[PDB]
């Protein structure tokens, strides 16, 4: 799997799953991000 | 238009009609409250 | 029988016909469309 | 002087609240654009892992008739689906039959 990149193109098309109509989707959400800033933080855990 | 129902009773495409209404949040009077994921028992009064 | 409802149905204007007929408990009392106007009600055993 | 067992006032209305967690399946937005096909060109739109109110549909389209197959439209209320597949088009008034 991987990703391409939208702004200065690339040689591969982007192909990180293959479902030809949407999955089962427990959870779906857009949030926004200041595209100026230099770093990004995440965190990603799991319990019970 | 044609409704086409794949999956009944499965999945996650619900409907929120017999979800309870989030009606009106009562003040000066105790309520079992449901907030969040999280219930007690409480008083609510508005604030800014 | 003398005292008892006769089984719900109702009449809608369907295929340009004034008469066509829906009634409850379909298609099966099981796998009934709907438990709430079916007028019999699902029931596991109690003790004895 | 004897302190009685403490009581507590009975809790008289319930209030809960929930983020929705899925995004709303905005039905009404799709079959409301006023670029509608025509049967030979018929349009189709899966709604998948959303979350909708038939009830508030139905006012927001002003529908005409509703009926289902295989199907009642009291059990859509509070139900799930793996995927609705919804199709559309404009009636040539000669042909509703
Ligand atoms: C999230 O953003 C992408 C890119 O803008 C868009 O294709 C996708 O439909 C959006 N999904 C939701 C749940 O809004
Ligand atoms: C966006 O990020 C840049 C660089 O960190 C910063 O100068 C700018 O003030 C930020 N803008 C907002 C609206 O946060």
């Amino acid at each position: 799997p991987h990703t391409i990149c939208k702004s200065k193109g690339s040689s591969r098309n982007e192909s990180w799953h293959f479902d030809k109509s949407e999955p089962l989707c427990l959870f779906k959400k857009n949030f926004t991000y200041n595209v100026s800033t230099d770093w990004l933080y995440f965190h990603f855990y799991q319990e019970r | 238009s044609n409704f086409i129902l794949n999956g009944i009773n499965s999945g996650t495409t619900c409907s929120n009609d017999l979800l309870q209404p989030n009606t009106e949040v009562f003040t000066d009077v105790c309520v079992d409250y449901d907030l969040y994921g999280i219930t007690g028992q409480g008083i609510f009064k508005e604030v800014s | 029988p003398i005292g008892t409802n006769y089984r719900s149905c109702e009449s809608t204007t369907v295929l340009d016909h004034t008469d066509w007929c829906r009634c409850s408990c379909l298609p099966d009392p099981i796998t009934a469309y709907d438990p709430r106007s079916c007028s019999q009600k699902k029931s596991l055993v109690g003790v004895g | 002087v004897y302190d009685l067992s403490g009581f507590t006032v009975k809790p008289v209305a319930t209030v809960h609240r929930r983020i929705p967690d899925l995004p709303d399946c905005d039905i009404d937005k799709w079959l409301n654009n006023f670029n509608v096909p025509s049967p030979l060109n018929w349009e189709r739109k899966i709604f998948s892992n959303c979350n909708f109110n038939l009830s508030t549909l139905l006012r927001l389209v002003h529908t005409d008739s509703f009926s289902c197959n295989n199907f009642d439209e009291s059990k859509i209320y509070g139900s799930c689906f793996k995927s609705i597949v919804l199709d559309k088009f404009a009636i040539p008034n000669s042909r509703r039959s």
